[PDB]
Parts: structure tokens; C-alpha cells; sequence
């Protein structure tokens, strides 16, 4: 018996990541096994680590955490360094509009656990972590129970299936900080400290948990790994375009008829996501903007872009927040500003003061209480959050808002 | 002096024994203490620090850092209301208004009887079901006042 | 996009069954949820099955299919028999004058679906059926869609809301036979056969679908169930008189100003239905008779009867077909005879030949071509349809016509 | 020598997979066959039986039993006219007359072009909107000749 969870709508054309998670309920190990689950693992343990890395490499799998970094390449880097090595599943998912990872955690936990075990074997890690945000209490309890189920069936512990490979997966809970999703702050938090990002380089694969080689991957990323081993990398690469192959999840929210998570190939356009899959807009109103979480803002002139990791592509986590023609862009930008205000960790001075002043001045503008200096000040700070920043929050906290400024000048100009 | 009741002390020990190193258990321990008391008692940090074999300072820094932990206000039920962009756009204000009609309180406030506290929070990762709220660990979509009133009646 | 449906007027003094179905359009799951929909289900799943049966029992709820059988008591019979068990919603509605069930199906499908889930749970049925007449295609598509909406919101499928209770609802369509609304013929039809009633006993609750305990309930009956759970049985019983409590639907047609479906308490009199609610008669002409579907004929001297299931009461489905002073009763009797002629299934000899002969001889009488023998023959067959009959069609096929002979002798004598 | 078109075979197969047992899909399949061809072709019955895993005899008796199915007259549109008590009281005859004036046919008959067939049926469960008719799945109240003519012009 688990805490109540809203039943997020989920739809797939590929029937992989969402083969079970398209149904809004916990799938336990018997159901997973009946569907051929844990067979990829068995096949993995009959292969060398190096070979597993090679398949994942050739699959073109990229990170589903937002940066789209090649997964196989990440692993190769870790294994160049002396052990012991650690594996970490990043389930902090706290970006606005992003709710793709939780339906895997909550509905198909064994797909993730299987992925963690294969991934851990591939990089020689005998100890793995799931770090799950504290606002996912049900996911936590569900994962804990699924791990036990896996233990009882001999998929975890010492000498898994006679292979000689040992693994325990520990589940850690966050406690309210967006920043703990940043991989170095994640690790700090796992070490029992505050969530303060560290300067990269070193990257985790060189120095991470207790200073040792560490691979951090996103929940979605890891959930692809059982499929790659199962189908082979060639069959995997047929899904979608050859360069950006395989399933990708798209959490779609806001002014669409069918908000939810869509499993789609990456040659899908943004227009297709909204109109073909998500059922079009509420009230059949015109699209005004799409917010890619709190990262980017696309105008209605940018809907014919692919949902891939190309230069002209949507990229990111695939998060699609739709705003229509009546929605005030300044009001929406204020909400993005308020978010970064609440989540700067404060180690870097321009980020600390910039995120705060961006929100505080934008609120003045919004309420019509802004002096001329407040306006000029707002412009300035928006452009000056980034300098000296040691992590990506500082580098992007002004990005989306700047984009609204450039793409909707007429609506901003009206706030004078 | 302050000392944890045995049934809580036991659970803190289970968390501390779960990870390879004691200090990794800090956040689970604090979630546990908050679950038990309805808040983090200031006087609980000292003995928790000894169990973690950490300085008191380190523990205090952590509690202050992580938004979920509250050291000011006891409450039996925490109504976490999302105030980020998607929930705001789809009707956070209607949820808050409905909350004020039923409970008589606004974000940040506790009811007189110490039963409900409303906590505004950032995106909860259920944006498709906006506007979203939690009642302790239970998470729901807000549909209407009549629907909300029925849900809240489930927490005695 | 559904097939065209006439916009049947609907009006309620109670605001329960017709709370939404008073507006002539489909109400999808979002509107249903806004009105507190599916919260009764959630409360139901935190009660035991036995508790739910007690509540339905204590509500005084009776069947709205026409026989007024106590619903609680029907359920109690089923659950004393070993499982597995089946739940059936009877949406065959094909009695002349009767169009009460369709407005629920077509306008508020989730009220019905919610009812089906709670009732299935109460009797331990993991598989339920809606059997809807073939001449209601819109209701069919509307139900299919609504069931999908419920699945997506997690109200159907396996382990509904973490309760451990599994349910699928299948929707079957009829194909032209009034007899398939008879509960045992319905079951025969569901099994993929001709609609031939079975000898009772056994009743379905002992032996029904695939020979297993089966509860058949009428649409309107099932639609009451969410209210009973939501209000509790005590509050529900405050509606109307305490012996025949709760809402009832009355489809009114013929020579009234405001024909349509009325949601009313059962202490309402027949005269109130026609004059207080249905706007009185077309042209303020005197009431001649009321046909209770094809079952009973009430004269102008019987309008002050309660619309309840007392011995002196209207009873039936609540169908009120009004004829006024200029309407020829023999002509109307002919139409009723023709109905039974077309719908006898012919398994039983007196029903087979009797239904045909009643209509054939009455036609001759109407057209002024009846011999003395035809007259005496018609009287005799009218009184001799029922012997050996194994279902209610043969039992009543002479009933209304007999009543017109007794209550309107002057008009019949005109034809002789 | 008789095979269903693939786009029809698929639909039939969907119905057969829908219920727990194949034979429960029989009337849905038949509806689909009639929808597709404008009637039930006798030669369709043999292979439908195979797919249902039923004797042909079973299937034939089913078709004959259920009045909606028609093995004789192909028609693109079926004008179902209620001839029961309430519609007869409120003007079935006026509707039949209007249909004869517009289309040139009476109950039982088919227009020379194979477009329209009038089918007399018992009560259609819409008695308050008497007199009632359907055009395939669409259902209407008859108001007048001119109103009926407009409606019929929508079926091409
Ligand atoms: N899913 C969510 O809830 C969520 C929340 C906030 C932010 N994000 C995303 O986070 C992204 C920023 O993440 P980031 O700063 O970690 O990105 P990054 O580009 O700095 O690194 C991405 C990944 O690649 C690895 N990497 C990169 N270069 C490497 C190298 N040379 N050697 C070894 N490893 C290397 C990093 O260690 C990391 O694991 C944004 O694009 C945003 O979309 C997602
Ligand atoms: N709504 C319509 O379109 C429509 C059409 C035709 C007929 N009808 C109605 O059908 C009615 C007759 O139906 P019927 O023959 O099912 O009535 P019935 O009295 O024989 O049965 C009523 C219900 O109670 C159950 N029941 C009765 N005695 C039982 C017992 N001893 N143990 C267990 N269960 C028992 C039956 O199974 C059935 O479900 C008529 O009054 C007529 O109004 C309605
Ligand atoms: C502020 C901030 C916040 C987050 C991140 C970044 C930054 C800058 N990242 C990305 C994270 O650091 C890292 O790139 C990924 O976890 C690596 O996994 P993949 O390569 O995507 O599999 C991130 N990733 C993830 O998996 N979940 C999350 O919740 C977040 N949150
Ligand atoms: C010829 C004939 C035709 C019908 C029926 C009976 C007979 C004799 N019955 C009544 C049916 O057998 C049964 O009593 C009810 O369906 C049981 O449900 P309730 O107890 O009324 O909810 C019936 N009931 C119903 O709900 N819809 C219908 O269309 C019909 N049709
Ligand atoms: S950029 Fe901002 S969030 Fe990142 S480490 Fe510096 S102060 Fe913290
Ligand atoms: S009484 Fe008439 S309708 Fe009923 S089973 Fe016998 S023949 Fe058929
Ligand atoms: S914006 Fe409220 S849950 Fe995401
Ligand atoms: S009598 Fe014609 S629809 Fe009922
Ligand atoms: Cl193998
Ligand atoms: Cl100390
Ligand atoms: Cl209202
Ligand atoms: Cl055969
Ligand atoms: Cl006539
Ligand atoms: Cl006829
Ligand atoms: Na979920
Ligand atoms: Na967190
Ligand atoms: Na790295
Ligand atoms: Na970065
Ligand atoms: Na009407
Ligand atoms: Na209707
Ligand atoms: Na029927
Ligand atoms: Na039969
Ligand atoms: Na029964």
C-alpha cells in the first residue's frame, strides 16, 4: 500500500520504456518476469563489461537528464580510471514541467533496477545509488520494495546468478533542493552534506563519490539499457533517425488537450508532439510559446524543429509546456524568475544576487511599481547571472527570460 | 535533556545502519524526525548529531539548507501547494482560494488546532495534473472546492 | 463526433441522476470529476463488499428495469453462491414509451460506469458487461470512449487505486430483439446465441453467464449506487417516502405539452406527472388513458395513484404515455398487439401462436372485417397467451389489451 | 472462393479479441459486415463462422433471429421508421407520406439507385420526440416534409 499518486496519462508508439508504464499502476516482479524481464541482465552477465559499453556506445544512447551526453562515452571514461567505481541513478527530477522519470519509477521499477544492474556491471561498480527527490515519497517506497523483490529472486546481492558480480543498490531521498539534481551537488548530498556543486573538471567519472570514479546517469537513460542488450544495438538504432536513435520521453503540459508523457522517436517535430499526439490546444487557441522546462522559450515560428539533440533541435529533457495566445508572457517569465530565486545555492556571487534581483525587479515591473532604474537594472542583472558560476543553474537562469525579451518585445514594451 | 522515544530511536538506527557510512543517513533521519513530531525540534539535532558522529554545526547547516524541513511550526498535515509555472497557469490561485474557504488559512499559515499547514512549494513533478498539491505524502490534482473538501475530510 | 441524437427534454426536482443529464450533451470525465465524480468509488473501496450491500439494502433501492425488485436483496442472493461472479448492466431499453436510460448513457456515462464499478466490487465480480441495444449506436460509442477515459484515470483495470480489486467492463450490442432485454435471453445473447429466455429458477444470481452467479441490473438502478455511497444510506432514504425512497425517472410521452424525462420522488402522483410537471395535455384536452409502456392501461379515474411500487401504485418503469379524449383506444390496442406479435421468440406455443393471433384478429376487428368467430377467437386468445410461458412477455402480452376491454367497453362495442 | 477485404478482416479480428471468448463477438462482427457491404452477404457467413470457431448453422440462425440484419436488400442508407404506439399517435403516417413524396418508396422498398431503404421498426426509445426515424446511426424527430428533405440531402 503506497501514498496516493495522480494518474498521469502516458502514450507510446514504440512500446518500450512505457510498455508497462503506459498503465498507471505498480508492476511487480512476477509481471515483469512474465514479460521477459531480467533476461537482458542474464545475457549481460554472459558478456564482458567492455562489450556492454561497446553496444551502449553503438546504440547512440544519449543522456535523458537534459544535456544529451553520449552514455557509452561517459562509461568508457570512468573505466579508464582505477577502481573502486560507483554508479548513481539520478532521480531528482525537479525541473518545471518535467515528470517523465517518475512514471518509470512508480509503474515499472524493475526496468530501472535491471538497467542499474547492467550499467553497474559494465563499469565495475559493486555499489549503486538511487537519489530520489523527497517530494516523490511513493516512488521511494515502491523502489525500496522492488529492490527487495529483486534480492529475493537473486538479481541483487553477492555472486549474482553465479557470475561472481556483487551489487547492492541503496536508495537515498532528497529534501527539497532543485540543486541536488546537479550531479556534483547530488554526490555531496549522498555524502551527507549540503547540496553545493563542485567545479567540473574534475567530472564525476574521474572524481565523484568519496573522490572515486563515478557515473551519474538519469532514470530515463538507464531504462534504455535493458532494451539495448535485449534487442542488440542494431535493432535499437532502427528506432527513429540513425544519428539520434531510440525512444525518448516527452512530458507535455499546459494548454494541451491530452497532457501526459509521450514515448516517441526523435524525428518527431514539436508541432507533431502538440497537435498529433497531445491532441492540440485547449480551446483550439493558437500556440504562443513553448517553455522547455525553465531552460528555453520557443515561439510559434519554431514548431517545425526535430525533438532531437541536433543544433536546430529541441533537445533538453523533451519538456513541452504549451502557452496559448491569451497567456501573459511577462507573468510566465516572472514564474521562471521566481523558480531560480528559490533554488540558487548561493556559492557564486553573481548567481546568488542575480537570481534574487531578477525575480525581485521583475515582480516590480509586473505589478507596475518599477522605476526607470529598476527596468535598466533588471536588463543588466538578467545578462549577468552567469559570470564566475560553477554550475549550469547560474549559466541558464537568465536564458529563457532573455528569449522572451527577444521574441515578444511588443508585450514587454507594454509594461512601461 | 532531550532524548528520542525508543520506537523512534530504533528507526533512526535502521537508517544509520543502511548506508555504508553513518553520515549518509542524515536526510532519512531528519525526514523520520519530522514525520514523528510534525516538525524538526531544535533540541533533537544534538542527539542526532551524536548518532551520526557529526558536529552539531554540520547538522544545523543541513536542516537550514533543505526546504522540506520545518523548525518553526508543528503541523499534523502539510498541504504542499505547487506555485511554479504550470500549476500557476492552470489555476493554483483557485486551489488556494478554495483552501482559504475550507480551512480559513493562506500559504505559510497553520490552522489554530495545529492540524493543517499550507506550504507553497516549487514544481512537484506532476505538471500534467496541474494544479497539484500534497497532503503529507499523498498527492492529488485539484478539480474543485467540493472535490477538495471531500479529500481533506479524509484526514482526521 | 457521435451520431445525431434527438435532444430529449429532461427536468429534475432532486438534482441527482439528472444533475448533468438535464443538459443534452456528453459530459466527459473532467466535468464529472469537477462535480465530485469517482469520490464515491474511492469511499466504496475503503469499505468491505458486505458493507456496501448493507447500504444498498438499507437505501430501499429497487430495480428501475420495471419489476422493482429490491436491489440489496438481489446482491445478497448472488454472494451466497461461490464465485467467480459476473455483473451485467442491462441497457436494452426497448419497452414502448421508455427512453429514461438512454439520457444517462448518452449524457452522463461516468455516473453509470461509477455505479458499475462499485456494484461489481460489492459482489466480487472482476468482469462486467454493458449490453446496449443495437438501435442506440451513439450510446455505444459514448460508453466505449468513457470507459477508455476511466481506464486512463485508473478507475478501471487491475489493482484499482491500490485496492487489489480488478475490473474490466465490456460493451456488447444487441441487434433488434426486444426479448434480449429479458435477463436470461440477454445472457444467452452475451454468450453469442439467439435471445431465448431460460426457465427460472434458477435465477441468474444462482446460475447466469457461463452458469456462474450473475447479477443483472438496469441502467437507472446502477446510476443510484454512487449517491447511496456518497450520501450514505440514511441521507438517501430521506428523499421521497421512507418506504419507496430515492429518485425515480419518469419518461413521459404522447399528448403532453412538455414530453421528456422527469426525475421525481415516488410520492408524486400520476396526475402531478402529467399536469404539474409535463405541462398538462396538448390542447387542454381531457385525459382518456395512460399506457404504462406495453404493460398497463390506466383510465382517467386512476390518476391520483402514487408513482411507487405499492400494490395500488403505478409501478413499472414509470413510463407515462398519455392518450386524450379523441384518441381511439382500439387503434392503440392494435399497436400494442402488433408489438408483441413482432417480439415473441416463439419457444412457447401459447405465446407463439397467441401473440400472432391476437394481433391478426384485432386487425380484422379494427378494419371491420371480423366474423363472429374472429371476435370470440380474439377474446379467447387474449386470455390464453400466458399458459406454459417461461418469461414475462407471454405473461403480459394480453394484459394491457384486457384492461382496455374492461375499462373502455363502449369503444370496443362500437367496433362490434 | 470468398475472402473478406483486409480492411474489414482486421476490424472483425479486433471484435473477436475484445471479449474473453471469441463467440461473444458474433453480433459486433455482423454489424461490421453489414456496415461494410450494405447487407449481410450469405457467402460471408461461412468464413465468419470459422473465425468465431462456431458451426455455420449457429451463425445462420443468429442472422435470421436478429431483425437489424438483412440478407436480401443491399442499401447504402437505411431509413428506420418507428411504427409503434407513440410515434403512430404523433404522426408516423405523415412521415411515411413525406418519405414517399421525396423518395418514391414505401416501407420494405429500396430506391432504384440502391441508396435508400425504408425499414419499419418497433419503438426506438425516443418517444418524446415522436415521430422518430433513423438514417443509419443518426436519429431524428420528423417535423415536416421540407425539414425531412433537408436532412435527407445530407446523405450523398
Ligand atoms: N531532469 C531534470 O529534472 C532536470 C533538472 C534541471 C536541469 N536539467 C538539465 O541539466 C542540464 C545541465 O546538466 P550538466 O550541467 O550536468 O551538463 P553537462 O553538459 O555539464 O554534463 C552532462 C553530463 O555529461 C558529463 N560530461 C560532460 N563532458 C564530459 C567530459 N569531458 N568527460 C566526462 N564526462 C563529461 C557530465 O559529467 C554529465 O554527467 C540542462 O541541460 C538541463 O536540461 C534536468
Ligand atoms: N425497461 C424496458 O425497456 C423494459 C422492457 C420490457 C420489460 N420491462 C419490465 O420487465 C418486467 C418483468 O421483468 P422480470 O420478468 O425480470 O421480472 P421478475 O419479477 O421475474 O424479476 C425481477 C428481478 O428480480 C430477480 N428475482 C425475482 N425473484 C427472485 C428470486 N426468488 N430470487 C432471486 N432473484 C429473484 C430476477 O432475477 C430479476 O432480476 C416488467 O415489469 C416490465 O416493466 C422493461
Ligand atoms: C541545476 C541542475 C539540475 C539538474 C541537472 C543539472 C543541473 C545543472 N541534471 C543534469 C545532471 O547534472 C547530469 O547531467 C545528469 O544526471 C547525467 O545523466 P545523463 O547523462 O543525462 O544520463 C539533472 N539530471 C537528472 O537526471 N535529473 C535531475 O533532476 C537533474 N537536475
Ligand atoms: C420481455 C422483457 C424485456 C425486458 C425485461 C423483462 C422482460 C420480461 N427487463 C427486466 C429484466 O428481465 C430484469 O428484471 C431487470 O433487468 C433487472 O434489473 P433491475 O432489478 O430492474 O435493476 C428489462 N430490464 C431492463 O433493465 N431493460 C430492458 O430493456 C428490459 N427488457
Ligand atoms: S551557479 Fe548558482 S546554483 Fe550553481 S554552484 Fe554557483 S551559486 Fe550554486
Ligand atoms: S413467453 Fe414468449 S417470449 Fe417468453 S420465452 Fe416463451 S415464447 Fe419466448
Ligand atoms: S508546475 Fe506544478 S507540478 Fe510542475
Ligand atoms: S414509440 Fe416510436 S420511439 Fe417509442
Ligand atoms: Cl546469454
Ligand atoms: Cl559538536
Ligand atoms: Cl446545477
Ligand atoms: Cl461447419
Ligand atoms: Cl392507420
Ligand atoms: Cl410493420
Ligand atoms: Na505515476
Ligand atoms: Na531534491
Ligand atoms: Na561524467
Ligand atoms: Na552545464
Ligand atoms: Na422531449
Ligand atoms: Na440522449
Ligand atoms: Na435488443
Ligand atoms: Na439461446
Ligand atoms: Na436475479
Amino acid at each position: 500500500s503506497y501514498p496516493a499518486i495522480p494518474r498521469i496519462y502516458a502514450e507510446t508508439t514504440l512500446n518500450m520504456l512505457l510498455k508497462r508504464a503506459k498503465k498507471p499502476r505498480v508492476h511487480s516482479i512476477d509481471e515483469y518476469l512474465k514479460d521477459g524481464g531480467y533476461q537482458a541482465l542474464e545475457k549481460a552477465l554472459n558478456m564482458s563489461p567492455e562489450e556492454i559499453i561497446d553496444w551502449v556506445d553503438k546504440s547512440t544512447l544519449r543522456g535523458g537528464g537534459g544535456a544529451g551526453f553520449p552514455t557509452g562515452k561517459k562509461w568508457k571514461f570512468a573505466v579508464q580510471n582505477p577502481g573502486p567505481r560507483y554508479f548513481i541513478c539520478n532521480a531528482d527530477e525537479s525541473e518545471p514541467g518535467t515528470f517523465k522519470d517518475r512514471i518509470i519509477i512508480e509503474r515499472d521499477p524493475h526496468l530501472l533496477i535491471e538497467g542499474i544492474i547492467i550499467s553497474s556491471y559494465a563499469i565495475g561498480a559493486n555499489e549503486a545509488y538511487i537519489y530520489i527527490r523527497g517530494e516523490y515519497p511513493a516512488g521511494y517506497y515502491i523502489l525500496r520494495d522492488a529492490i527487495e523483490e529483486a534480492k529475493k529472486k537473486g538479481f541483487l546481492g553477492k555472486n549474482i546468478l553465479g557470475s561472481g558480480f556483487d551489487l547492492e543498490i541503496y536508495v537515498a531521498r532528497g529534501a527539497g533542493a532543485y540543486i541536488c539534481g546537479e550531479e556534483t551537488a547530488l554526490i555531496e548530498s549522498l555524502e551527507g552534506k549540503r547540496g553545493h556543486p563542485r567545479l567540473k573538471p574534475p567530472y564525476p567519472v574521474q572524481k565523484g563519490l568519496w573522490g572515486k570514479p563515478t557515473v551519474v546517469n538519469n532514470v530515463e537513460t538507464i531504462a534504455n539499457v535493458p532494451f539495448i542488450i535485449s534487442m542488440g544495438w542494431e535493432e535499437y538504432r532502427y528506432i527513429g533517425p540513425s544519428d539520434y536513435a531510440g525512444p525518448k520521453l516527452f512530458p507535455v503540459s499546459g494548454k494541451v488537450k491530452k497532457p501526459g508523457v509521450y514515448e516517441l522517436p526523435m524525428n518527431t517535430t514539436l508541432r507533431e508532439v502538440i497537435f498529433k499526439y497531445a491532441g492540440g490546444t485547449l480551446g483550439n487557441k493558437k500556440v504562443k510559446a513553448v517553455f522547455s522546462g525553465a531552460l528555453d522559450c520557443f515561439s510559434s515560428e519554431e514548431l517545425d524543429i526535430p525533438m532531437d539533440y541536433s543544433p536546430l533541435g529541441f533537445g533538453g529533457t523533451g519538456t513541452v509546456i504549451v502557452l496559448t495566445e491569451e497567456d501573459d508572457i511577462v507573468e510566465a517569465a516572472l514564474k521562471i524568475a521566481e523558480f531560480y530565486e528559490h533554488e540558487t545555492c548561493g556559492q557564486c556571487t553573481p548567481c546568488r544576487v542575480g537570481c534574487y534581483e531578477q525575480a525581485n525587479l521583475l515582480e516590480k515591473i509586473y505589478k507596475g511599481e518599477a522605476t526607470e532604474q529598476d527596468w535598466e537594472g533588471f536588463d543588466f542583472v538578467n545578462r549577468n547571472i552567469q559570470p564566475t558560476s560553477i554550475c549550469g543553474l547560474g549559466a541558464v537562469a537568465g536564458r529563457l527570460i532573455r528569449q522572451t525579451l527577444e521574441k515578444f518585445p511588443e508585450e514587454w514594451e507594454k509594461y512601461r | 535533556e532531550f532524548e528520542f522515544p525508543e520506537e523512534l530511536k530504533t528507526k533512526l538506527q535502521e537508517h544509520i545502519n543502511y548506508f555504508p557510512k553513518k553520515r549518509q543517513a542524515i536526510l532519512l533521519c531528519l525526514h523520520e524526525i519530522q514525520n514523528y513530531y510534525g516538525y524538526i525540534p531544535p533540541e533533537s539535532l544534538k542527539p542526532l548529531a551524536d548518532m551520526l558522529e557529526l558536529p552539531l554545526n554540520h547538522v544545523e547547516g543541513v536542516v537550514a539548507f533543505y526546504d522540506m524541513f520545518d523548525r518553526e511550526d508543528k503541523a499534523k498535515y502539510r498541504i504542499r501547494v505547487c506555485v511554479s509555472i504550470v500549476c500557476h497557469l492552470m489555476g493554483t490561485n483557485k486551489l488556494l482560494k478554495a483552501l482559504e474557504n475550507i480551512l480559513g488559512i493562506k500559504p505559510g499559515e497553520v490552522t489554530p488546532d495545529g492540524k493543517f499547514k499550507i506550504v507553497p512549494v516549487q514544481c512537484l513533478g506532476a505538471c500534467s495534473e496541474a494544479p497539484v498539491f500534497m497532503v503529507n505524502d499523498d498527492e492529488y490534482k485539484f478539480e474543485s472546492e467540493v472535490q477538495l473538501n471531500e479529500i481533506l475530510s479524509r484526514y482526521t
